[PDB]
């Protein structure tokens, strides 16, 4: 029912069951502003039934601060009619209507009514409603640097997932009968105290199979009791728990009864003071509205500051709430009361719509209850704040301006920037940078990269895309797109359909790069982070970073001469199966993934790619002999595909397909257990097929087994591509061929190498059809593609797969899951990437403020599925002592011309006060003090790149601006030093 | 005395540790329960990430304190 082509990524997070839920649930949203158009944006991406906007007020000038919906041809049009004909183009599964009247009794048709841009007045109304009708309940607001969200689920609220995290899972060695489980070789189970697991195959102890929930109680890493067993064995032997996952309920507090004891999430335990604070301002802000009819202090004006300075006192007192105020800070939040910053509302949004989907799903912990945020550090010291420079100017930014001041909107205005990544964050980079009015001056620029073309998935999450742009390229469509949110940035983007890495530096070189004010990434790999951090350190350039993992997401700044860089710490490597478990010792199904989709390479790839070699390069045969890993298997791989196994028809590929299900799912199971029979014991005399080692049993052919079938349609039909023969599925041809199947006998062998020459291979070669009779002949190779349904890729990895959990008697998986191993997809939705991308711009505006101390920089991590927030000042760079002087290891350089070796020499001397003893480039030595004096004689009056040249006997490439060298020289103190690296300036 | 340790995943790890104890020692401590390498460790106090060759006391940490686990993550 769940369209899986759209929803795929998304799907990963967050499951059909509770996709399922979403499809029907109403949705309402009041305000369409910067904060509600976000929260609107991604609950259509994340398909739920139904969303109705509400916001009669009228269009302003200062509402495209944020709002990327509405045009300055829309203003005095209220924006609700003006958003819903864009907001209704981003899912066509999501209905988008307008409603002019809120009526009481009208808010029963939705599961969760999200009210924005509503004084405390109006919410109370309407809370008191919702609290009392089952109706879920969110309130969030974008006021310059500050932002709240507040959450009411209903006193009985039932979230059957807590974490979101995967049950956990692991294969026991032993049960004691008081209960002691002890996992297998070193094992972590990862449990915690209160976590409740079942068990399977556990020997001895028949009865705990059953799948009763028992409470566990963690001894340590790799051991933890489950209460007396006795009366139900006295030994337990192997098996495997799996957690099972215990809802709870969560009784949320009305708006009402909470504004007096309000229970906070706290986003940074560094501001533990601030949300006490934060709730009364806020409320202030509220009465200050009430007063002034409607309209918030302006910016920075310090009259509207004491009044509203005087309601945060009479609410701290109406409440009784014993707390001294902080008069600066809640000042702060008056004086930037009319800020409107797209980060702000992406932060606050991408959060508020994961809680919307939270209230319709029951999965993940909600914000319980108010999440009070702050990202002060943000506020430009450079240039003056007053009231005269946040003035507005009846422009887009004024919301902008209103924080950062005029002055500050020029430097947003003239920045180069450089995206490398047009997906899910690069999409939402690029609309903050549209909104905040990024590189609209005379010396602004974007350049935006990407090599990828638009896919159906990619619609979940990367929003500047619709289904008409599919196969489009990503970076064109989104600097396109861009141009109508804000129509200054038109000329002023230029975007590349280059991978940035070492092939692209002759684009993306020292021209390019000094040119640029920071470099952003939006990459989904962490190879090309490392490559992009190389390069910023090198061209020493600011680099904003940010990755997502599903409801996770993280961010990192990296700051010239002042931090260190992304690839200054090490991550958890990627994980890699032993190749003993995939090739013979499976006991998961991702080990059984892993193997069909080697076999799926092995059978319509990598043999189809030797031939066309063969036949296309002309000494290919010579070259594999020196080269290749496995040369008989290369020979073996022409002879079988070009003439002993070639088909002639679609009934000769399902022949063949036959013979492949015995070769891999019958024979190599028998010659293993040749090898290793069942009842074979190890030195010790336990049983050899124990613990991971799972014993196999062959398969016998059954037409009428389905995944026997599916591996015969799906092999049948890979070969016939790989020919180009035309392949079929009427199943009476299959059975009409195979049920004629003569087997040929097999017998184990002896002798055979299973981990736990000359001649023939010569003779196999000149048996080989000779190229010059197959001139212009190619066969067609298989390219995995897991995202077209059609091409039975997964069809024959998901069946493969589970023969061979059939061979090991492991748990088969569906397509979906299948598709999720074999294709390495990374779970992604929308909601953390507009959280990302908020965070990092909110970073941004201090790389161009030019902020000196590493405390005002914010890395940032986060986990929506537990609502967790949680920030840290980034890493100084190493430092180090050269003759007493301060040496930051990661950033300095010591810059020169294109000199001689004697001024190189004579410069390091007298300016740096360092004997330059040694002189390299590369592999290469340039020159040493030891060398003898003919040898310098020559060389001292060479330029260094006249040197390089002669010493390593080849000239420069012609576009080349720069050489790298390293020196080892002696300090004043005649003792060898470490000292950064040279750049000479060609 | 104790401090706790929550995941980004959710995972609270509880330790047994004294203000004087450096961030290598805690660090050890993780290692332990979890398998997690030091150098791949990111912890986070009041807002601060702890850094090798430091102490507990010079971040603050105290008494029944809780710090952050983390990691970078390379989706996008
Ligand atoms: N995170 S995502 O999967 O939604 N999209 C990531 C985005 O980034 C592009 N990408 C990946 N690797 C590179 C390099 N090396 N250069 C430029 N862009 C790159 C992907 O194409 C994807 O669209
Ligand atoms: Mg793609
Ligand atoms: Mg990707």
């Amino acid at each position: 029912t769940i369209d899986e082509g759209l929803y795929s990524r998304q799907l990963y997070v967050l499951g059909h069951e509770a996709m399922k839920q979403m499809s029907q649930s109403n949705v309402l949203i009041i305000g369409c502003k910067g904060l509600g158009v976000e929260i609107a944006k991604n609950v259509c991406l994340a398909g739920v039934k139904s969303v109705t906007l509400y916001d009669p007020q009228p269009t302003r000038i200062e509402d495209l601060s944020s709002q990327y919906f509405l045009t300055e041809d829309d203003i005095g049009v209220p924006r609700a009619k003006v958003t819903v004909s864009k907001l209704a183009e981003l899912n066509q599964y999501v209905p988008v209507s307008v409603v002019d009247e809120l009526s009481t009794e009208y808010l029963k048709n939705f599961k969760c009514v999200v009210v924005t841009e509503t004084s405390l007045t109006k919410q109370l109304e309407i809370n008191d409603f919702t609290h009392k009708n089952h109706i879920a309940y969110i309130a969030a607001d974008s006021r310059g640097l500050f932002g709240s969200i507040f959450c009411d689920f209903g006193e009985n609220f039932i979230c059957t997932d807590t974490d979101g995290n995967e049950p956990l899972t692991g294969m026991i060695a032993s049960i004691t009968d008081d209960g002691v489980v002890t996992m297998l070789e070193e094992t972590r189970h990862g449990l915690e105290n209160g976590d409740f697991v079942k068990f399977t195959e556990v020997k001895g102890m028949p009865g705990l199979n059953d799948g009763t929930p028992r409470k566990v109680e963690v001894k340590g890493p790799y051991t933890f009791s489950i209460g007396s067993v006795k009366d139900l064995g006295s030994a337990g032997y192997n098996g495997v728990f799996t957690q099972v996952k215990v809802p709870t309920k969560i009784s949320f507090k009305s708006l009402r009864e909470s504004l007096k004891d309000p229970e906070y999430v706290y986003p940074d335990f560094g501001k533990m003071m601030r949300p006490p604070q934060y709730h009364i301002a806020f409320q202030a802000l509220s009465a200050f509205a009430d007063a002034h009819e409607g309209s918030l202090p302006r910016p920075r004006n310090d009259i509207d500051a004491a009044e509203f300075f005087e309601f945060c006192k009479k609410i701290a007192s109406t409440l009784q709430f014993d707390v001294e105020l902080d008069e600066k800070l809640i000042k702060e939040i008056s004086y930037q009361a009319r800020g409107d910053l797209v980060a702000m509302s992406a932060f606050l949004g991408g959060a508020v719509a994961q809680e919307v989907l939270k209230a319709t799903t029951s999965k993940f912990y909600p914000l319980k209850q108010y999440f009070y945020f702050d990202s002060l550090e943000s506020l430009p010291s450079s240039v003056t704040i007053s009231e005269e420079t946040c003035k507005p100017r009846g422009c887009r930014y004024d919301g902008q301006i209103a924080v950062f001041g005029s002055e500050f909107q020029e430097k947003i205005a003239s920045l180069s920037t450089f995206l490398v990544g047009a997906g899910a964050i690069g999409c939402e980079m690029l609309k903050n940078w549209a909104m905040m009015g990024v590189a609209t001056g005379e010396s602004g620029h974007i350049s935006v990269t990407d090599m990828d073309s638009i896919e159906k998935s990619n619609l979940n999450r990367q929003f500047l895309f619709r289904p008409r742009d599919v196969g489009k390229l990503k970076s064109e469509c989104a600097s396109t797109a861009v141009s109508i949110m804000n129509p200054s940035l038109t000329g002023k983007i230029t975007s590349y359909q280059e991978r940035v890495g070492p092939e692209s530096e002759g684009i993306f070189g020292d021209e390019f790069f000094e040119k640029l004010s920071l470099v952003t990434n939006a990459l989904d790999n962490v190879e090309a982070r490392m490559y992009v951090d190389r390069r910023c350190v090198f061209f020493e350039k600011p680099l904003l970073e940010s990755g997502t993992l599903g409801t996770k997401g993280n961010t990192q700044v990296v700051v010239p001469h002042l931090t260190e860089s992304y690839g200054s710490s090490q991550d958890p490597p990627e994980k890699s199966f032993p190749i003993c478990t995939l090739k013979n010792f499976p006991n998961r199904i991702e080990h059984t993934i892993a193997w069909a989709r080697d076999l799926f390479e092995g059978l319509f790839k990598q043999p189809i790619d030797n031939v066309n070699m063969y036949l296309s390069s002309p000494n290919f045969l010579e070259t594999s002999l020196k080269t290749s890993s496995n040369p008989r298997e290369v020979l073996e791989n022409i002879r079988d595909y070009l003439v002993t196994e070639k088909p002639l028809s679609f009934e000769e590929c399902i022949m063949w397909a036959r013979l492949q299900f015995d070769k891999f799912f019958n024979n190599n199971i028998q010659q293993l257990l040749f090898n290793f029979p069942k009842d074979s014991v190890t030195s010790t005399g336990q049983p050899f097929w124990s613990g991971p080692k799972r014993a196999p049993t062959p398969l016998s052919f059954d037409i009428h087994n389905r995944e026997h079938f599916d591996f015969i349609v799906a092999a049948a039909s890979l070969y016939a591509f790989n020919y180009g023969l035309k392949s079929e599925t009427d199943p009476a041809i299959y059975e009409r061929v195979l049920a004629g199947y003569n087997p040929p006998p097999f017998a184990p062998k002896s002798g055979i190498k299973i981990q736990v020459d000359k001649q023939e291979l010569k003779s196999i070669a000149d048996s080989l059809p000779p190229p010059s009779s197959l001139v212009g002949f190619r066969l067609t190779p298989a390219e995995f593609e897991k995202d077209d349904d059609s091409n039975h890729h997964i069809d024959f990895i998901t069946a493969a797969s589970n023969l061979r959990a059939m061979n090991y008697d492991i748990t088969p998986a569906d397509r979906f899951k299948t598709k999720f191993v074999a294709g390495k997809i990374v779970p992604a939705m929308c909601t953390s990437t507009a959280v990302v991308s908020g965070l990092v711009c909110l970073e941004l505006v201090k790389l161009v403020d030019g902020k000196k101390k590493i405390e005002e920089y914010k890395n940032g991590f986060f986990n929506l599925a537990i609502g967790l927030f949680t920030f840290s000042d980034p890493i100084a760079s190493p430092k180090m002592k050269v003759n007493g002087k301060e040496i930051d290891k990661i950033w300095d350089r010591y810059n020169l011309p294109d000199c001689t070796l004697q001024e190189l020499i004579d410069y390091f001397q007298k300016e740096e006060g360092l004997e330059v003893t040694m002189l390299s480039s590369g592999v290469s030595l340039l020159y040493a003090n030891f060398q003898p004096p003919k040898k310098l004689a020559e060389r001292l009056p060479l330029k260094i790149s006249e040197l390089v040249e002669q010493i390593t006997k080849k000239k420069l490439e012609p576009f080349r601006k720069h050489l790298v060298l390293e020196i080892c020289c002696d300090d004043a103190n005649g003792e060898d030093v470490e000292v950064p690296f040279i750049c000479i300036k060609l | 005395m104790q401090i706790f340790v929550k995941t980004l995943t959710g995972k609270t790890i509880t330790l047994e540790v004294e203000s004087s104890d450096t961030i290598d020692n805690v660090k050890s401590k993780i290692q332990d329960k979890e398998g997690i390498p030091p150098d791949q460790q990111r912890l986070i106090f009041a807002g601060k990430q702890l850094e090798d060759g430091r102490t507990l006391s010079d971040y603050n940490i105290q008494k029944e304190s809780t710090l952050h686990l983390v990691l970078r993550l390379c989706g996008g």
